């Protein structure tokens, strides 16, 4: 593949989250974001120069805003100090936050948590349902379904 | 025609509002597609290969969007056993919805 | 406000929704403008419990944290045959298979 | 309150 | 999978 296909690729799975919520201020994700559970999080768009995508999350102290660095092909959190062997990057930006909640699955200065995501607007059924067999099954292959559904679950492997 | 009634292929009747039903693009275009306007038309799809305990949480889910579809409210997780998920996207596959 | 409803007998489910505030006849009226039998031919439950005209949807139980779209709760509904009422009968859904191996 | 904008510090 | 590491927001 080369970049604009892989990049393509991973905004059509934000697309298919239901939690990625488009044009949204500081404002708006503060209101949305105030008394949810710490670590719910959804995704906009930055409406800085220098990026394409926001995480708004409620932490330990309110709603936060992180950019997501998109350089040499890959999505990254905004980082004050890095090394870059340390630093999480992905192809898919999806990925980048399934990543970090499924590290947070185990639990001054505020901490960054992800959990669960806010939901813009109801994802499908058939996308719910890949979901919960994501959550129950890495190994998709052997499962009782048509070739046509292995392929639509192998489109999209995360859990949130 | 506020209500439609859609039938499992074990014979259970479930009637939900017909705006609801929309939500399956298989239904809406069943229903809301072509037909012969002089000629009298069931009120009811039958599926021959989606059973009741399916049917019944497809007919949840088309509650669960229309109620949060254009709304303000929070959108709570909606609940799906890892016991029923593949005959689930099954049925929801053939539904479009 | 609103409850999430599935209504129940024999081989029939209607799914509706109500005011918490609104009351056990007036749920009658929507089964009746459903199924096409009164009120007066009517009993409507939760669980077991045959649940009184006058009351809420609220006060029979039916709240929006136990009745939500999502997972609606149940109300059983008899009709009058003739001159007595059917003993409340509802039919269960079907049953899933057991879980694949890798589940 | 954690500012409007932050970043990350892995420690 | 990913071993947690405590992460600051600054
Ligand atoms: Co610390």
């Amino acid at each position: 593949s080369m970049q604009a296909a892989r990049l393509a690729k991973a905004l059509r799975e934000l697309g298919q989250t239901g939690w990625y919520w488009g044009s949204m201020t500081v404002n708006e994700a503060k209101e949305k974001l105030k008394e949810a559970p710490e670590g719910t999080f959804l995704i906009r768009d930055s409406s800085h120069s220098d990026y394409l995508l926001t995480i708004s999350v409620k932490t330990s102290a309110g709603p936060t805003n992180l950019r997501i660095e998109y350089q040499d092909g890959k999505f990254r959190l905004d980082s004050i100090i890095c090394v870059k062997s340390a630093l999480a990057a992905f192809d898919s930006v999806v990925h980048l936050i399934d990543y970090y909640v499924q590290m947070c699955k185990d639990k001054g200065t505020v901490h960054l948590y992800l959990t669960k995501p806010l939901y813009t607007s109801a994802p499908s059924l058939q996308h719910l349902c890949r979901l919960t067999i994501n959550k129950c099954t890495g190994a998709i292959w052997g499962l009782p379904l048509p070739t046509r559904l292995k392929d639509y679950l192998e489109e999209y492997k995360f859990q949130v | 025609m506020m209500y439609v009634k859609l039938i499992s292929s074990d014979g259970h009747e479930f009637i939900v509002k017909r705006e609801h039903a929309l939500t399956s693009g298989t239904i809406k275009a069943m229903l809301s597609g072509p037909g012969q306007f002089a000629e009298n038309e069931t009120n009811e799809v039958n599926f021959r290969e989606i059973p009741s305990h399916v049917l019944s949480k497809v007919c949840m889910y088309f509650t669960y969007k229309v109620r949060y579809t254009n709304s303000s409210t929070e959108i709570p997780e909606f609940p799906i056993a890892p016991e029923i998920a593949l005959e689930l996207l099954m049925a929801a596959n053939f539904l479009d919805c | 406000m609103d409850v999430f409803l599935m209504i129940r007998r024999h081989k029939t489910t209607i799914f509706t929704d109500a005011k918490e505030s609104s009351t056990v006849f007036e749920l009658k009226r929507i089964v009746e403008g459903i199924l096409k039998r009164p009120p007066d031919e009517q009993r409507l439950y939760k669980d077991d419990q045959l649940l009184d005209d006058g009351k809420t949807l609220g006060e029979c139980g039916f709240t929006s944290q136990t009745a939500r779209p999502q997972a609606p709760a149940t109300v059983g509904l008899a009709f009058r045959a003739d001159d007595t009422f059917e003993a409340l009968c509802i039919e269960p859904f079907s049953s899933p298979p057991e879980l694949p191996d890798v589940m | 309150p954690v500012p409007d904008y932050t970043s990350i510090h892995i420690x």
